[PDB]
Formats: structure tokens, sequence, C-alpha cells
């Protein structure tokens, strides 16, 4: 009701890891 | 010219950045590889090197700054999520400013500013007080805001390409849990106090 959040999600782990190497 | 709220903004969408990097790499969110020390409020503090995650970042607490302006923003809690997508451990900050009044860029600027990087060197040494979090953690931002959320549900909608919506109850719901007091300040344009709500048993 008075809680608002981003309708996208932040960039995965995954997605981090797969720069990183 | 009452241009309070509006400094305050700026002020705390840019610590807010600095704090929701911080908490990311103290959490364990994501592997230190991608943090890179730098110098924000006089001390030591880690930020993410990964664009797209430090866009993501940038736009969340971009379209917070006009409710804050407005003041009608409670609370902004950046909230860590297990695989199951529910809250494993959230940062509260709640918020409160005083009546609108005319600053003079100077010393309550510097002030403020002091005050707040008591609220980092405390985020920087919460993995001493928590137990760490199971693997495959993700991040959200949340905002409480002072009235319901539908009234600046379109107040918030800033950016394109980047919506926000209503939160569920299961987003926000936590069994007990242990409440981690961190720091709390007060001032002439601000008044704000951090803490950490964690899960019980993260096992």
């Amino acid at each position: 009701a008075n809680i608002l959040k981003p309708l996208m999600s932040p960039p995965s782990r995954e997605e981090i890891m797969a720069t990183l190497l | 010219d009452l241009n309070s709220a509006q400094v305050v903004a700026d002020v705390l969408s840019e610590f807010l950045e600095v704090a929701v990097h911080l908490i990311l790499y103290v959490r364990e969110v994501y592997p230190v590889g991608i943090f890179q020390k730098r110098k924000k409020y006089n001390v030591p503090v880690q930020m993410s090197c990964h664009p797209e995650l430090n866009q993501y970042i940038q736009d969340t607490l971009h379209c917070v700054k006009p409710l804050l302006e407005k003041n009608d923003v409670e609370k902004v809690v950046v909230v860590i999520l297990d695989k199951e997508h529910r809250p494993v451990e959230k940062f509260v900050f709640e918020i409160t400013q005083p009546p609108l009044l005319s600053i003079n860029s100077d010393s309550l600027l510097s002030h403020v500013e002091q005050l707040l990087r008591a609220f980092i060197l405390k985020i920087s040494k919460v993995d001493k007080v928590l137990d760490h979090n199971p693997p495959g953690c993700t991040f959200t931002v949340l905002v409480h805001t002072r009235e319901a959320a539908t009234r600046n549900m379109e107040k918030i909608q800033v950016i394109k390409d980047f919506p926000w919506i209503l939160a569920d109850e299961q987003d926000v719901h936590m069994h007990d849990p242990r409440l981690i007091p961190l720091k709390t300040m007060t001032s002439d344009i601000l008044k704000m106090q951090l803490y950490v709500e964690e899960r019980a048993h993260k096992n």
C-alpha cells in the first residue's frame, strides 16, 4: 500500500561473475 | 528560499548510493572482485566497478529524490533476499525532515556530512555482529511513503524504462527478527536512524 519497489531486478551475482571472468 | 528539502534530497541521494554499495560489499551479495576502494565522506569505502549494477543503483535513488524533496519518504530500506525471494536482512533508514528553511551552503552542509560519516563507519563493521547470509541472495530497495504509495506511485515514475511498483507482503515480512541499531543522527535539515533487521536463523 505505502511501500514501493523497483520493477526491474539488479544484475545477478552470476552476471557479475561472468564479467569478472 | 526554502531550499531545505532540495538540499536534503541531494545529500541523501548521494549518501544512500554510497550506503547501498557498501552494504552489498559487507554482506557479500557480490564478490569482492567487483569492488574498488574509493574515498567518500573522508573515509575508505568500497564501490562496485560494474556499470549495469552502478546504473541500477543510480536509477533507483534518482527516482527517490523527488519524493524526498516533497518529504513523502518515511523509510528507505535496502533488503537482502534469499533464493526463495524472502527477506534475510533489512537495512532500515528511517527519515524525518524538519519544517522547510533557507539554508546557506557553509558549515551546515559539512556538519551533516560529518554526521553521515558515522553511518558509513557502522555499516562497514556490521559483518562483525551479523551471521553470514546463505548463498544465492539478491537485493532490492524499498521506499516507505508517509501516505498511500498509490498517490506517490506516479511521482516516483521519474525514469522511463525503470518503473516502480507496490511491494508485496512477503517482500517485507520477517519472523521476529533480530534488531540491531547502528546509528541515529539529528540536524537542522535531517533526522535519521539506521538499524538492521536480521533473520533469526539463516541456516
